[PDB]
């Protein structure tokens, strides 16, 4: 899940994989204005 | 002794030479998957290429079966020892496929052995088109061996 | 009435077994296995080649058991799941070779039989593969058998055709020894003398087996 | 006349190596392949069930009125999945014929 | 390496007998590991080049040494996403220039 | 250091690198001491490539 | 394209908005996949 | 939608670059996608899957 407030917003979907293939979980390029997500 | 010559000698030699009895035409119970090798080899004249397509067409399916997850098991009401103990299982990747199987807890040797290699059955798929459930809770039960 | 610990279980999914002195006839302990991780060992090797799957060194890959208090130092042929190893490591290799033997594809049938048995090589890469089988290349043709006991009271050839691997592997030799002769005759029929006589280079290998 | 008669048998014989050998050619192979290719009849139907389920498990619409789950959709789809088996097996019979 | 006690009526070239002796020996050393020699995995692969012999051996060179023998439209085709879309229009038993 | 090989590899062992076209790897590996084998396990990645490097220098001339 | 046009945008707007036919593309894929067989098993009649 | 690939190791050292065979050809994608985040579809490699 997108573990941050207000979805519907454009945030892309991304990855920068480096270690452990079974933990290759996705990433997002925005949330609200600047801050990151605990995901 | 209903019919006699050669038929009588085969009563022994069809056990006493196993190589006569061994053929791919086995008593097959594995009908849920073994047909999925043959239906690619089902060709009148063929070449060395066709087998690789046939092999990989089975090997894609095989891994889903090896990842099946057991959800529940039906004990014999209130009884214990020598139970058939039915179990229900599904595919993890989607909740689409359900299956059941069983085991023969009576089939053993006493001399510190356990359940014999044949004492376990093989998965049968469930046909009925279920689409809604109470959150994965589907229940099997036994109705006097139905 | 009564109740028993036939119950849910920790991360390796095997369920709890309710008694150490057994729920059944003999004292098998409060331990069982069900699922396997084998696909996570296979996906890599099988996407690299088929020729690596029909390697005895691939067949000896490791699993884990520490949650029930043991260790799974290799894939074990346990009866609750074991058939799926045999189906993959023997029967798929067999049916191709059976079709090809019939359909004039004798050397292609040989290229598939070479995943079971190799009476032509003595110089494989693994020192353990040079040592242990040594000629046989699917391990259930050699790996741990016992008795055949609990099918004896209705005993039949439907039981005895898989009591032990030795007569099953001697049947692979019977199929192989035919396959050389089945090709040799196709050189002797309808050709001309220096091609017909070339069949003796096949009969002289069949008569060495 | 005996030297002439030899050709009646010899010409009737010596052609037939063109028929007891080269008994198949690449075009009459494709006459089988385009029949046996129906081995995908394990796959030809399967997007039915998931589409029918996606049209059932959740509503079409939300508001003052909510719903639109198409009650019969999965059982209506099962009959099509069950039907497809026959067209494949009765044409695998043409391949093996 | 000699065919004693047999073949009283047969006639053939001396080169065939000379060939047959080495031809049998290079089979025989790969057939069994007595005497105590061994064959490397490349050499143990390459008896593929003497499994069947006459004409088959000469083709090992001439099927590379004359490219015009090897060139045909029946290539190893990877272009299956489009090259089938030429053939399925040419897929006709008797046809004309149109 | 390389001339310590070319003194005796070329002195007696092989006439030239082109005659390594004879070998299979286990045949070649068996013959060599630590002063060769400790600096020789890479050789057949380029020396068998040498053993097909002269190949068209007398056929590219087809005009 | 018809299945996509019945999905990417709503059928209706108002107090209630929606009508996007969720299963439409995957329901259409099976028909596209089926059509191949009737052609190839009649190209086999042409080449027969 | 389609994917393809190239063999950046397949070259000659003598001021040459990637060899003519060192590039693959497009394969189409089968899965019936109908909705996307504004053309953002992402490919990834899972130990050569």
């Amino acid at each position: 899940e997108v573990l941050a407030d207000q979805m519907e917003e454009m945030i892309a979907v991304v990855d920068r994989m480096e270690d452990e293939p079974r933990l290759a979980l996705v990433a997002f390029k925005e949330m609200s204005e600047s801050w990151d997500v605990v995901f | 002794f209903a019919n006699r010559y050669g038929y009588w000698a085969a009563n022994q030699q069809l056990r006493m030479f196993p190589e006569i009895y061994v053929d791919p035409t086995l008593r097959l119970t594995k009908t849920e998957f073994f047909f999925q090798l043959e239906s690619a080899l089902n060709q009148g004249k063929l070449t060395d290429d066709v087998a690789q397509k046939a092999v990989l067409g089975y090997l894609n399916n095989f891994e889903e079966v090896s990842n099946l997850e057991i959800i529940a098991g039906y004990q014999d009401g209130i009884d214990i020892e020598n139970d058939k103990t039915y179990f229900v299982a599904r595919t993890r990747m989607q909740p689409y496929r359900y299956f059941w199987r069983s085991l023969d807890a009576s089939q053993r040797n006493a001399n510190s052995q356990e359940l014999y290699p044949t004492a376990w059955s093989e998965w049968k798929a469930i046909s009925v088109p279920l689409e809604n459930v109470a959150n994965g809770i589907v229940r099997p039960i036994m109705m006097d061996n139905r | 009435r009564d109740k028993f610990q036939i119950k849910q279980f920790s991360q390796t999914q095997y369920l709890q077994f309710p008694e150490a002195s057994s729920a059944d006839v003999w004292y098998i302990g409060k331990q069982i296995r069900l699922n396997t991780l084998f696909a996570k060992e296979l996906i890599g090797k099988a996407s690299r080649s088929l020729d690596l799957v029909l390697s005895w060194e691939t067949q000896n890959s490791r699993l884990e058991e520490a949650i029930l208090g043991g260790a799974a130092e290799l894939i074990d042929l346990d009866g609750a799941n074991g058939i799926y190893f045999w189906e993959l490591f023997f029967h798929m290799p067999f049916m191709v070779s059976w079709r090809f033997n019939v359909e004039q594809r004798y050397e292609d049938a040989n290229r598939w039989v070479k995943y079971l048995f190799n009476p032509f090589e003595c110089e494989d890469e693994p020192a353990l593969l040079l040592g242990k089988p040594p000629y046989w290349n699917s391990r259930p043709l050699v790996d741990e058998p016992f008795k055949g006991y609990s099918l004896t009271q209705p005993s039949d050839p439907d039981a005895i055709a898989a009591s032990d691997p030795i007569h099953y592997r001697k049947a692979v030799f019977n199929f192989l020894t035919k396959n050389i002769i089945d090709q040799g005759d196709m050189e002797y029929r309808k050709l001309q003398p220096s091609a017909r006589t070339l069949a003796r280079l096949s009969y002289s290998t069949a008569s060495s087996l | 006349a005996l030297q002439v008669s030899k050709q009646s048998a010899q010409d009737r014989y010596d052609h037939f190596k063109e028929l007891y050998d080269e008994n198949i050619s690449s075009t009459e192979q494709k006459v089988i392949e385009l029949q046996s290719q129906a081995a995908n009849s394990l796959l030809m139907a399967q997007g039915m069930r998931t589409a029918a389920a996606a049209l059932d498990v959740i509503p079409n619409i939300y508001g003052l009125a909510v719903g639109g789950s198409h009650w019969g959709a999965p059982l209506n789809a099962a009959a099509e999945i069950i039907m497809i088996k026959y067209q494949a097996d009765s044409s695998k019979s043409e391949s093996l014929s | 390496l000699l065919d004693t006690q047999v073949s009283a009526k047969v006639i053939t070239s001396r080169l065939s007998l000379v060939t047959q002796s080495v031809q049998q020996y290079i089979n025989r050393i790969a057939l069994n590991l007595e005497p105590g020699l061994s064959i490397n995995q490349q050499e143990a692969t390459d008896w593929e080049e003497f499994a069947n012999r006459y004409g088959y051996w000469a083709a090992n060179q001439q099927l590379r040494m004359f490219p015009e023998i090897y060139v045909d439209p029946t290539l190893r085709l990877t272009k299956t996403e489009f090259f089938f879309q030429l053939e399925s229009a040419l897929n006709q038993g008797k046809l004309t220039d149109d | 250091y390389s001339q310590s090989l070319a003194d005796t590899l070329l002195g007696l062992g092989y006439r030239s690198i082109f005659d390594i076209a004879k070998v299979s790897r286990q045949r070649f590996i068996k013959r060599h001491d630590e002063s060769l084998l400790g600096n020789g396990a890479v050789i057949f990645d380029k020396a068998v490539s040498m053993a097909n490097q002269v190949l068209q220098k007398y056929r590219k001339n087809r005009l």
